[PDB]
């Protein structure tokens, strides 16, 4: 299972 | 060897000019980068939202003196608050103004106001690549190899320049009337000579060595393509988990398995994107770019014909007129409001 829908990057992780 | 005499000193004469092309290609650059079309907001009726993002949307405008359809990009200054997020956001703009390819996607405005900034781009009605892919479910090899060339031709054009994209995926990847594509979204790109260091991207399309703190370098975004090429090809990307933890945990791991319907040239060359080693990298090698673009998985790939974009593309959307939408998924339509005050003028003043 994973992620399907539009996936937000990140600034600073 | 591989290849006979003929196909050899073709091969190296086409290499060497793509040398010219690119050094002229910097030389243009340079003066776009050293020397930078502004308006304001009531210049543009609002239209329909194209997409949202955690710090602002991309918006349908009709321009009102031309008639011209273009997507705007606001960012909530206030929204902007991370240190990384302010100076991503001057990276974007003094790109995009810059730059000049077939398949990065151009900017006619910028401006800002008392409560945001704004980035007014073509509009590219065709939609995103992942829309796209999610309702097909996946590419054939043909097809995904098509969309790959470009980004191939995409990435040597921008890390030539020293410019790193930094967020590669298919939510990112607009089509257009041709069924080419359109980079867009360059909040997370940056001019890098050597190494950079701040931990930003997508989780699933992160190299190892952004995960691990590492200073890192243009390969990222050879990572990257190997992660793109496997979701095209797959449907689902390589290292695919619920949470952001997770997905970093199988990155770093060094370890990808593959769809049975994957052919052994994708497998192959995908091992060799998706390498952790960057002493073993493809793109990060002595032999550059070169070692992607003369992978026998992009044996039938022609080049130059694919910059000049004369390729019959796999798919052509459907377009109803100027302004059409049907290619967009929707999204709650929420108030822009300016403020009477300024806010955060000082940490945008570059803008
Ligand atoms: C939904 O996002 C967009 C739609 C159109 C254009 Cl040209 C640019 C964007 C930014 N990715
Ligand atoms: C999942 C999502 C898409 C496809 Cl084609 C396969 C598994």
């Amino acid at each position: 299972a994973g992620r399907t829908g539009r996936r937000q990057a990140i600034h600073d992780i | 060897g591989h290849m006979g005499n003929a196909a050899a000193a073709k091969k190296g004469s086409e290499q060497e000019s793509v040398k010219e092309f690119l050094a002229k290609a910097k030389e243009e650059f340079l003066k776009k980068w050293e020397s930078p079309n502004t308006a304001q907001l009531d210049h543009f009726d609002r239209i329909k939202t194209l997409g949202t993002g955690s710090f602002g949307r991309v918006m349908l405008v009709k321009h009102k003196e031309t008639g011209n359809h273009y997507a705007m990009k606001i960012l909530d200054k206030q929204k902007v608050v991370k240190l990384k997020q302010i100076e991503h956001t001057l990276n974007e703009k003094r790109i995009l103004q810059a730059v000049n390819f077939p398949f990065l996607v151009k900017l006619e405005f910028s401006f800002k106001d008392n409560s945001n900034l704004y980035m007014v781009m073509e509009y590219v009605p065709g939609g995103e690549m992942f829309s796209h892919l999610r309702r097909i479910g996946r590419f054939s090899e043909p097809h995904a190899r098509f969309y790959a060339a470009q980004i191939v031709l995409t990435f040597e054009y921008l890390h030539s320049l020293d410019l790193i994209y930094r967020d590669l995926k298919p939510e990112n990847l607009l089509i257009d009337q041709q069924g080419y594509i359109q980079v867009t979204d360059f909040g997370f790109a940056k001019r890098v000579k050597g190494r950079t260091w701040t931990l930003c991207g997508t989780p699933e399309y992160l190299a190892p060595e952004i995960i691990l703190s590492k200073g890192y370098n243009k390969a990222v975004d050879w990572w990257a393509l190997g992660v793109l090429i496997y979701e095209m090809a797959a449907g689902y990307p390589p290292f695919f988990a619920d949470q952001p933890i997770q997905i970093y945990e199988k990155i770093v791991s060094g370890k990808v398995r593959f769809p049975s319907h994957f052919s052994s040239d994708l497998k192959d060359l995908l091992r060799n994107l998706l390498q952790v080693d960057l002493t073993k990298r493809f793109g990060n090698l002595k032999n550059g770019v070169n070692d992607i673009k003369n992978h026998k998985w992009f044996a039938t790939t022609d080049w130059i014909a694919i910059y000049q974009r004369k390729v019959e593309a796999p798919f052509i959307p459907k377009f109803k007129g100027p302004g059409d939408t049907s290619n967009f998924d929707d999204y709650e339509e929420e108030e822009i409001r300016v403020s009477i005050n300024e806010k955060c003028g000082k940490e945008f003043t570059e803008f």
